[PDB]
């Protein structure tokens, strides 16, 4: 059916990874597998093609290999770059007939740790004369990407109207996270303050806003 | 080299979704041509391909239900998906293929091809080419080829009864209270918009350093929701304009907001 690899491999700066693509005979033992390489937010990219030939553009730290009915990708010395998710592909009985692997999520390890700066929007004046109100919690610059976000309204538990994003990398290669609290006009002026926590490494960060004013 | 899908970005249930990759940069009657699929969070998905001949291949699973031509003056590859269903929500993805059907013979053979000899008995491995009639022959071993060499840089179609909406572009101002001494955030909510995507610039591009466009949330209410946020100089709250110039082409809106410091 799909090719099986791994769900996920770590490793850390430096080290040296390998990615496993098993099949069968019949698309993997043909002897002709490839890479690609998918970066969220940039179209795939094409890493190795006849087996163990690399594409162009590809540096040499990435490097193919194959036996039997099952390839190999393997990264020499991983970057900061090389996170991302990774598929094999192989024809099958035919070279229009294409089989793709599972995919496996590649994790560099050994960032810095970084602790997350929090801020905390109210509702806008556009979106109050709208009839509705959204508090908007942004969590930016930390490491690593796992945090736990917690609303009260006037130091109680909001237990809904939140909506909250799994963190994913910026362009610094540090995480970031995104909470939102979605209220009606009247349960914005209905309480004195409302809070997000952020608890980050041991650390809890609350940010407070307030109907009143600002 | 490039390529870029066009079409639309919802199709309701039961009808037929169909996209069209327009090629550049190099000459279509040269190149195959297939279009790959990936449904988030899954693995990719091969669909089809129409090479040089005008011949299409498809994937065995999917052949019934789809459809790829080509017009090779147009610069033009077209796919159509039939009695489409949730399950072909995805992001397609127009590609530059290599196939090649490979016959090889054992070592000390040789094929016909390579002997110089075509004819009808081109297709077989023979002992040696220096006496074609009485020479021992072989059936060749056959291995078949697949390589994506370009990838275009896909186009996310999804697959609802529920209708388009735009978004609503709030601003997310940056308060004297919610400030960090040198550098504030500064940002603008897009609330409340269907299908995805939605995609973030500042000042028409010209602000790129400190920008982060976060994920899109899904509410219970079927509409999708995310921020973009700029960290920016403290000092230049009142001296410089800041604009997040918002996209959505499932509804072919564009907005523009300023983005105005708060009083407080």
């Amino acid at each position: 059916a799909v090719l099986n690899q791994p769900s996920s491999v770590s490793g850390s700066l430096g080290q040296r990874v390998s990615i496993t693509c098993s099949g069968s005979s019949s698309n993997v033992g043909n002897g002709y597998v490839s890479w690609y390489q998918l970066i969220p937010g940039s179209a795939p990219r094409t890493l190795i093609y006849g087996d163990t030939s690399r594409a162009s553009g590809v540096p040499d730290r990435f490097s193919g290999s194959r036996s039997g009915n099952t390839a190999t990708l393997t990264i020499s010395s991983l970057q900061a770059e090389d996170e991302a998710d990774y598929f094999c592909a192989s024809a099958e009985d035919s070279s229009s007939n294409a089989v793709f692997g599972s995919g496996t999520t590649l994790t560099v390890l050994g960032q810095p740790k970084a602790a997350p700066s929090v801020t905390l929007f109210p509702p806008s004046s556009e979106e109050l004369q709208a009839n509705k109100a959204t508090l908007v919690c942004l969590i930016s610059d930390f490491y690593p990407g796992a945090v736990t976000v917690a609303w009260k309204a006037d130091s109680s538990p909001v237990k809904a109207g939140v909506e909250t994003t799994t963190p994913s990398k910026q362009s610094n290669n540090k995480y970031a996270a995104s909470s939102y609290l979605s209220l009606t006009p009247e349960q914005w002026k209905s309480h004195r303050s409302y809070s997000c926590q952020v608890t980050h490494e041991g650390s809890t960060v609350e940010k407070t806003v307030a109907p009143t004013e600002c | 080299v490039q390529l870029r899908e066009s079409g639309p970005s919802l199709v309701k249930p039961s009808q037929t979704l169909s996209l069209t990759c327009t090629t550049s940069g190099f000459s279509l009657s040269d190149k195959t041509v297939g279009w790959v699929r990936q449904a988030p969070g899954k693995a990719l998905e091969w669909l089809g391909s129409t090479d040089t001949s005008g011949n299409t291949g498809y994937n065995p699973g999917l052949k019934s239900r789809l459809s790829i031509t080509k017009d090779n003056s147009k610069s033009q590859v077209s796919l159509s998906v039939s009695s489409v269903s949730t399950a072909d929500s995805a992001t397609y993805y127009c590609t530059t293929v290599r196939q090649q059907t490979r016959k090889s013979c054992p070592d000390g053979w040789t094929l016909a091809k390579d002997c110089g000899f075509y004819g009808y008995g081109s297709e077989d491995c023979y002992d040696d080419c220096t006496d074609i009639l009485s020479s021992n022959t072989l059936s060749p071993t056959t291995t078949h080829e697949f390589n994506v060499d370009a990838w275009g840089q896909g186009l996310l179609v999804t697959v609802s009864s529920a209708s388009t909406k735009g978004p609503s572009v709030f601003p997310l101002a940056p308060s004297s209270k919610s400030t960090s001494g040198g550098t504030a955030a500064l940002g603008c909510l897009v609330k409340d918009y269907f299908p995805e995507p939605v995609t973030v610039s500042w000042n028409s591009g010209a602000l790129t350093s400190g920008v982060h466009t976060f994920p899109a949330v899904l509410q219970s209410s079927g509409l999708y929701s995310l921020s973009s946020v700029v960290t920016v100089p403290s000092s230049s709250l009142g001296t410089q304009t800041y604009i997040c110039n918002v996209n959505h082409k499932p509804s072919n809106t564009k907005v523009d907001k300023k983005v105005e410091p708060k009083s407080c």
